[PDB]
RNA sequence: ACAGUUACCGUAGCUGUAGAUGAAUGCUAAUUAUAGAGUAUAUCUCCUAUGACACUGCAUAACAUAUAAAUGCUCCUUCCGCCAAAAAAAA
RNA sequence: GGCGAGAAGGGAAGUGUGUUUCAAAGAA
RNA sequence: UUUUAUGAUCCCAGGCUGGUUUAAUAAGUCAAAGUUUAGCCGGGAAG
RNA sequence: GCUGUGAUGUUAAGGAGCAUAGGAAAUGCUACACACCUUAAUUGGUAAUGCAUUGAUAAAAAAAAAAAAAAAA
RNA sequence: AUCCCAGGCUGA
């Protein structure tokens, strides 16, 4: 499918895998299928909590180990990334 | 020659009516009995050919 | 409330019948199936003759009566049909001549489809008739059923309504079941060579019809 | 026909007002690059071919200019041939010789009912 | 060779002329259930069909048999007299 | 005489004459059995030069051409060109017409 | 039905017909010409493509392309065809023309109609050759003042 | 391109005017004493009869009118469109109010043949027999052709 | 069928780029073109022509081929289409 | 009284469906 | 005695077929297999 | 005269509306054509059908006086 | 087995 929607069933911080340094913005999210996936969140600053619905799009993430999946931004509870030209 | 020319149109002007029928019906009739006529001279020719 | 096709029920002179739990072959799984032999219920339709027309007939004992059995023989001149007219006439209207009208059927007159185009346009505006004279009766059930044979004829009808003048102006055929008896309007005419006694004239009106 | 026809008009100046445009010179405002070829296909130029044989428009009808009836002398067939190529060193063989038709084991020509195939004539292009 | 008319017959009829009719009794399929399952709200889902005159009664249940089927046909079955 | 001051009376006088939906009404398009998809056209530069038609001819025949009257006829080249048929394939496709059958 | 032909006669179908399927696309519509049995669906099963009929067309007059030979075999065969079809072999000359909707007999005032346009076409002609003695492409002629004119002869 | 479009609709334009303009002066009139309404009334418009002879200024508009003016006019069906169109066809080709078939037989009865019901000549006999040679009698009905000749 | 993958060569995968979809999502447009000049200031120039030359996809505008998933509840189906040449309007 | 009428079926079936190559006559 | 590693015995999942144009010396049939108006087929019951 | 009885068991394999789940899987018409059914008959009838809206996933939107043709040199 | 048949034939 193009996109599946999932709640947010965690959101946290993780640390990408070296030489990079840093905090990637993830959560895990249980997709519609009943799946729980790992899902960056693309962007600056986001809203998302727990109990949180998000439109899920394939996108790979290559820091965070095992992240395949992306937030499609400005649907769902998922707002669009602020003072962006 | 008698078919495709202009005698079929005045044979059908000229077909007589019977009680209960339109002037169309009389002359499709006639009109209908031209055409079983034509139908077997294709038939003829197609054979000999 | 919505219109529905009436009950459907056995004809007079019949036992009874037991039915079907739902209306046709199909039921429900072909909404659209009609059936030949359905009952036309709908206005603009004849009954089906002996099958859904003469239904046998139940009152309450407190309003049956002598007339409640004439009923048929009273049905009005668009639905009278011929044995109907014919049970109480002299020799049963044998010797007499009839003649049907169809100028009154009930679809030239009622229903949805009475006005559509016809072949020939509206209308805007003597006649020779078929003529039929019972010699031949038997009645199977009295007064709307019988077996009727007798001569047709090509007959010339005239201004009087319309009056027939010569019964036998083709000779058509001497012996043959009367045509369109199982329903619509017969008008007849006494023999010319009638006998009083047999066609009764009228008895003389009272001179003072008083109250 | 035209001719035949014939009329003399009247026009006017105010006749001729959109006759004439703004620009000096005409060109083509789209190029014809197909962005989906066989949806171009599909949508705009299968449905109306009704035959697979290529063929061209007819030459025009030669009519006696005093009558107008046809000439005994019409102008010669124009065949098209796909690149140019106007021969076969191996031609396959047809049935279409006697369309709709067939053999019996009596010896005898029986037609045949069958639904046609709409690419026959394209099998080799010609 | 193929037949003209199929499994219909050429039967007369009512008004003196003839028609087509199917085969009785029934060409049924008893391998699979009824379609759909709630056909027997509205039908007889063991419906029988006999061949009986007068006393003598016929068996015969039409049934699909092995090919080739040829101008036979699909369907046969066994004479069983009572 | 009328005059067209806006388009909308140009338009009233150019259209058609009213007619049902349910007819056809537009005409199907011309297909040319050499560009029935693509219609090819220029889009690189020079984009007017002059672009001639060439259909070959090759060889009709590959076996000897006796002389029609007293042209030679046989074939000399592989480069004529179809749609510039030369005398002699002209005077070939001339006498097929009249040939007896 | 002579025994060639009886192939052409469907059991489950019934006997041949020429007739035309609805072709082209929404809006452009043209129709193809084909020799079928009477209960096939009307863009479906036929038997052979006999031609194709089209009435609207960028040249403004209604093309009409059929095999003739092939029209010939099918009428032979005993192919039914309806008024429309009847009369399209008519213009074509495959078969004698059928009559108008109400019959010859009852053409009178359209006959005089036509001679009356017959002769308003002669004399639209003898004016023509008034014309054409002198000829004058550009011409004014008065309103107050006077406009000029464009004879265009279409 | 666009002034031979121009020159083209305005000869056709021309063309559909003289047209319009003999019809209409040859239109065929109706009986003594009948207008619009009369005819409305006759065909048994029914509803609306009145509006749409007030729609319908006179008879040769109402003969000639197109069935887009038909529908355009308030009221009508397409049911009462069809009948009016029918009638008014009828009445043009002169098979109503006249509609009965022995006036279909009194008013379009064919006539007589020229030759017909004369006695037989030598020469007619000469004549039938070449047609009969030419026509070869054996094949199919020759006396659909010998009868016309 | 081109490039890239930390000395070079060979295995081997991986990455971007074509094409067929046209299925979901983001941003964006839409009622399609009202109106018809002259001196548009200069330079140049024998197709002398408001030529070079420079707002008019600007019009009779057009608008297409295949499709219609699953679960539950409620309601609806009963006067289907033609033929009276189904003996009618009837010299 | 006479003709036509399957909301135009995807509910069965794997060596099946369909495809390819054939064949099919009253009036004996 | 009959089937069976050329897959018998014996589970689950799926009807099959056609569609013209089609760039490149890759075409004279689009070239092992990709479709879109359509073709063939897909029980019986008022007992 | 006084209850009742007389073939008196009628709605899904379809359609529509509303909800559920799903990223998503559908809207209007007066529809002069074809085809089909019917008829004695271009005798009568239709909504299969044909049109239009959206969809953004496709086209056309350049060149020829008297022509509707013309590989537009 | 005798309710119906606009279905038929028969009885010296």
């Amino acid at each position: 499918a193009p996109q599946k929607k999932g709640i947010c069933v965690k959101v946290r911080v993780q640390t990408p895998r070296k030489p990079n340094s840093g905090l990637r913005k993830v959560a895990r999210v249980r997709l519609s299928t009943g799946r729980t996936v790992l899902v960056y969140i693309p962007g600056i600053g986001h809203n998302l909590n727990v109990h949180s619905v998000v439109l899920v799009r394939g996108g790979r993430c290559k820091d965070v180990p095992g992240c395949n999946y992306k937030a499609v931004r400005g649907v769902a509870d998922l707002l669009p990334v602020k003072n962006r030209e | 020659h008698f078919l495709l020319g202009p005698a079929a149109i005045e044979q059908q002007k000229a077909a007589k009516m019977q009680r209960g029928l339109t002037p169309y019906q009389t002359e499709l009739f006639m009109w209908e009995r031209q055409m079983r006529e034509i139908r077997k001279i294709y038939r003829a020719q197609y054979l000999q050919r | 409330e919505k219109e529905v096709p009436p009950p459907l029920k056995s004809g007079i002179g019949e036992p009874k019948k037991t039915g079907y739990k739902f209306p046709h072959v199909f039921f429900p799984y072909k909404s659209r199936y009609r059936s030949p032999h359905r009952q036309r219920w709908w206005p603009g339709s004849a009954p089906r003759f002996l099958l859904h027309s003469h239904p046998k007939r139940w009152a309450p004992r407190r309003d049956l009566s002598f007339a409640f059995f004439a009923f048929h023989g009273l049905k009005p001149f668009a639905e009278k049909n011929l044995y109907e007219l014919m049970h109480s006439l002299p020799l049963r209207g044998a010797s007499s001549f009839f003649w049907r009208e169809a100028d009154s059927d009930p679809w030239k007159h009622l229903g949805r489809k009475a006005n559509r185009l016809q072949a020939r346009g509206v209308r805007t505006q003597g006649r020779k008739q078929l003529v039929f004279s019972p010699r031949e009766i038997y009645y199977k059930r009295r007064p709307f059923h019988a077996l009727v044979f007798g001569r047709l004829s090509v007959g010339q009808l005239g201004a009087s309504s319309r009056v027939l003048k010569h019964p036998e102006i083709i000779r058509g055929l001497s012996r043959v079941a009367p045509p369109q008896a199982s329903l619509g309007g017969w008008k007849w005419r006494p023999p010319k060579d009638a006998s009083r006694w047999i066609f009764r004239p009228k008895f003389p009106l009272p001179f003072r019809p008083e109250l | 026909w035209s001719q035949k026809q014939r009329r003399l008009l009247d026009v006017t100046d105010g006749m001729l007002m959109f006759c004439r445009k703004h620009t000096r010179l005409s060109f083509k405002k789209h190029h014809g690059v197909i962005r989906r070829q066989k949806t171009h296909y599909f949508s705009n130029v299968r449905p109306f071919l009704w035959r697979s044989s290529r063929v061209l428009e007819p030459p025009p009808l030669l009519l006696y200019r005093h009558s107008g009836k046809p000439a005994d002398w019409q102008l010669p067939a124009r065949p098209f041939y796909r690149q140019g190529v106007s021969g076969l060193l191996f031609p396959p063989r047809l049935r279409r010789g006697f369309p709709s038709m067939r053999v019996n084991s009596k010896g005898q020509f029986v037609g045949v009912n069958k639904m046609p195939y709409i690419a026959e004539k394209a099998q080799p292009r010609l | 060779a193929p037949s003209v008319h199929g499994d219909f017959c050429v039967v007369r009829r009512a008004d003196g002329g003839f028609h087509l009719v199917p085969p009785y009794p029934p060409r049924i399929n008893r391998t699979v259930e009824p379609y759909p399952p709630s056909a027997g709200n509205f039908y007889e889902l063991n419906r029988q069909f006999k061949l009986q005159w007068k006393n003598v009664e016929y068996q015969f249940v039409p049934k699909l048999l092995p090919r080739p089927w040829g101008r036979a046909g699909p369907w046969g079955g066994d004479l069983v007299r009572i | 005489s009328v005059s067209f001051k806006n388009r909308a009376e140009w338009r009233a006088f150019m259209r058609l004459p009213p007619k049902s939906r349910v007819e056809p009404r537009r005409p199907i398009p011309r297909i040319f059995p050499w560009r029935m998809a693509h219609n090819p056209l220029p889009r690189r530069y020079p984009l007017y030069k002059h672009r001639t038609l060439f259909l070959p001819l090759s060889l009709p025949s590959y076996s000897p051409q006796p002389a029609i009257s007293g042209v030679a006829v046989a074939p000399l080249t592989i480069t004529t060109n179809a749609a510039q048929l030369p005398r002699t394939a002209l005077l070939q496709s001339a006498v097929r017409q009249l040939r007896p059958l | 039905v002579r025994h060639m032909f009886l192939p052409f006669y469907s059991k489950e179908r019934g006997p041949p017909r020429i007739r035309m399927q609805v072709a082209g696309v929404k809006g452009k519509r043209f129709y193809k010409i084909v020799a079928a049995n009477q209960r096939d669906p009307r863009d479906g099963k036929h038997m052979e493509v006999l031609g194709s009929y089209a009435p609207c067309t960028p040249s403004g007059v209604e093309e009409l392309r059929l095999r003739f030979s092939r029209i010939k075999f099918w009428l032979a065969a005993g192919a039914a065809f309806n008024s429309k079809m009847g009369g399209l072999l008519g213009n074509a000359g495959l078969v004698p023309l059928p009559p108008p909707m109400f019959g010859w007999r009852t053409k009178a005032r359209y006959t005089l109609l036509e001679s009356v346009m017959q002769k308003q076409e002669k004399l639209r002609e003898n004016q023509l050759r008034e014309y054409f003695k002198t000829a004058e492409p550009v011409v004014y002629r008065q309103v107050k003042k006077e406009e000029r004119i464009r004879k265009i002869l279409r | 391109k666009t002034f031979k479009r121009f020159i083209l609709r305005y000869k056709q334009k021309e063309e559909e005017a003289e047209d319009l303009l003999l019809k209409r002066t040859y239109t065929k009139p109706l009986p003594e004493g009948w207008t619009v309404l009369t005819f409305l009334e006759k065909i048994n418009i029914g509803e609306n009869a009145e509006d749409i002879a007030a729609a319908f200024s006179s008879w040769t508009d109402l003969a000639n009118a197109t069935i887009d003016v038909l529908q355009s006019v308030e009221g009508m069906t397409n049911q009462q469109r069809r009948l009016i169109v029918k009638h008014v066809r009828l009445y043009n080709h002169g098979l109503w109010p006249e509609n009965s078939y022995e006036d279909y037989i009194d008013k379009f009865q064919a006539p007589p043949l020229e030759n017909e019901n004369k006695e037989w000549t030598e020469a007619d006999d000469a004549r039938l027999l070449e047609l009969a040679a030419q026509y070869d009698v054996s094949f199919g009905d020759p006396w659909l052709y010998i009868s016309w000749e």
